[PDB]
């Protein structure tokens, strides 16, 4: 089989800095004979199929926009991005349709390093409709912040829990490069009415301190 | 030009599993319909191809023993049978036209995909709570507000705000597995925090193996 | 040389 290898794994730099992907293919795909390179080039975005933005190594599909350039021939194929946008983050895959089986490259994930962002910090107690459930779910939401790593913690009664909280972090935002963070507490409803306070603390590089988000049930 | 998959669907292991991918916008029998499954942070794997004109097929070595490729021209439908599976197939199947490349025009048009999970457990479409904004949601002028999309299985879901008229501001997180075997997200959105009383904020959940449709209002 | 049946969407000729 025809092994597709991109370097780097990922890729980070500003909104406007160029961003070089390296495919190379394990045997050659130029064909002399009509001097074309068997390789495509696709973008996928979280939730979404991928897009193809070039084919044969170097010709743009309609409306691609010309930051795209494909470049290379035979083995060592190259995808530029002359000046990154803000909706330019996304999984980046070569692709060959020389020979069967038809291979992809393992990826590459293009993201922006931008400015520091705190987090902001919402908390919601569990909604009437799940209580009479009998399951209580408080959420944690930390919006729009940059860089990735955060800490939250959760304390009942003051006292730090471990174990009954999950957390997710969404994908680099299109427009505004930052990230969101969503922590779940789960208590079976028995156990969220044996105590009072509720609190999220989060840490984040943007803060000076952590920061607390409280209410009583 | 438009393909488009059944539903997720759960297997049990050494089940069998058929997806359909329905096309329109172009005459069926013109070109071969490829599928490519991609699992979970994992690359695309290629499976086959089939004429929709004659038939024929082309099966990748990994899938040959356990896969069949077919077609129905009447319905523009093309369909993929994976049996004897294993967990290490669980991904998303994709049907795509890859890389049309004609004398006068050239595309590449892909489904949206039909998350295949293999699994003895149960299915479950998802209970919505309303996350609703109150003092506890406001940074200043902003409110956030959301769902819980609680205790649903297989993947995925999807979800809108308004019927898609709200989509700035909208973070639909990545579901977690809770201990149970179910699946948990919250979808939020951030909105201006006067406004609350005049607008009207209504998350809509699609749970295909389900037929998950429910619109639930998030009032402050 | 390629395999024209690797994909048969893509025309060679067409450049």
């Amino acid at each position: 089989d025809i092994v597709m290898t991109q370097s780097p794994d990922s890729l980070a730099v500003s909104l406007g800095e160029r961003a070089t992907i390296n495919c190379k293919s394990s045997q050659n795909i130029f064909f002399s004979s009509n001097n074309k390179n068997y390789l495509a080039w696709y973008q996928q975005i979280p939730g979404q199929p991928p897009k193809l933005l070039i084919y044969w190594a170097s010709t743009r599909e309609s409306g691609v926009p010309d930051r795209f350039s494909g470049s290379g021939s035979g083995t060592d194929f190259t995808l530029t991005i002359s000046s990154l946008q803000a909706e330019d983050v996304a999984v980046y895959y070569c692709h060959q349709y020389y020979s069967s089986p038809l291979t992809f490259g393992g990826g590459t994930k293009v993201e922006i390093q931008r400015t520091v962002a705190a987090p902001s910090v919402f908390i919601f107690p569990p909604s009437d409709e799940q209580l009479k459930s009998g399951t209580a779910s408080v959420v944690c939401l930390l919006n729009n912040f940059y860089p990735r790593e955060a800490k939250v913690q959760w304390k009942v009664d003051n006292a730090l829990q471990s174990g009954n909280s999950q957390e997710s972090v969404t994908e680099q935002d299109s427009k505004d490069s930052t990230y969101s963070l969503s922590s779940t507490l789960t208590l079976s409803k028995a156990d969220y009415e044996k105590h009072k306070v509720y609190a999220c603390e989060v840490t984040h590089q943007g803060l000076s301190s952590p920061v607390t988000k409280s209410f009583n049930r | 030009v438009q393909l488009v998959q059944s539903g997720a669907e759960v297997k049990k292991p050494g089940a069998s599993v058929k997806v359909s991918c329905k096309a329109s916008g172009y005459t069926f029998t013109r070109y071969a319909i490829h599928w490519v499954r991609q699992a979970p942070g994992q690359r695309l794997e290629w499976m086959g191809w089939i004429n929709a004109g004659n038939g024929n097929t082309r099966y990748s070595q990994k899938f040959q023993d356990r896969v069949t490729i077919t077609r129905d021209t009447s319905a523009s439908t093309a369909y993929m049978e994976l049996s004897s599976l294993r967990s290490e197939d669980t991904a998303v199947y994709y049907c795509a036209l890859l890389t049309v490349i004609t004398p006068d025009d050239a595309f590449d048009i892909w489904g949206q995909g039909t998350m295949v999970t293999v699994s003895s457990a149960s299915t479950k479409g998802p209970s919505v709570f309303p996350l609703a904004p109150s003092s506890k949601s406001t940074s200043g002028g902003t409110a956030a507000l959301g769902c819980l999309v609680k205790d649903y299985f297989p993947e995925p879901v999807t979800v809108s705000w308004n019927s898609g008229a709200l989509t700035s501001g909208v973070h639909t997180f990545p579901a977690v597995l809770q201990s149970s075997g179910l699946y948990s997200l919250s979808s939020v959105v951030t909105v201006p925090s006067s406004s609350l009383g005049t607008q009207t904020y209504i998350c809509n959940v699609n749970h295909k193996p389900s037929n998950t449709k429910v619109d639930k209002k998030v009032e402050p | 040389n390629p395999d024209p049946n690797a994909n048969p969407n893509v025309d060679p000729n067409a450049n």
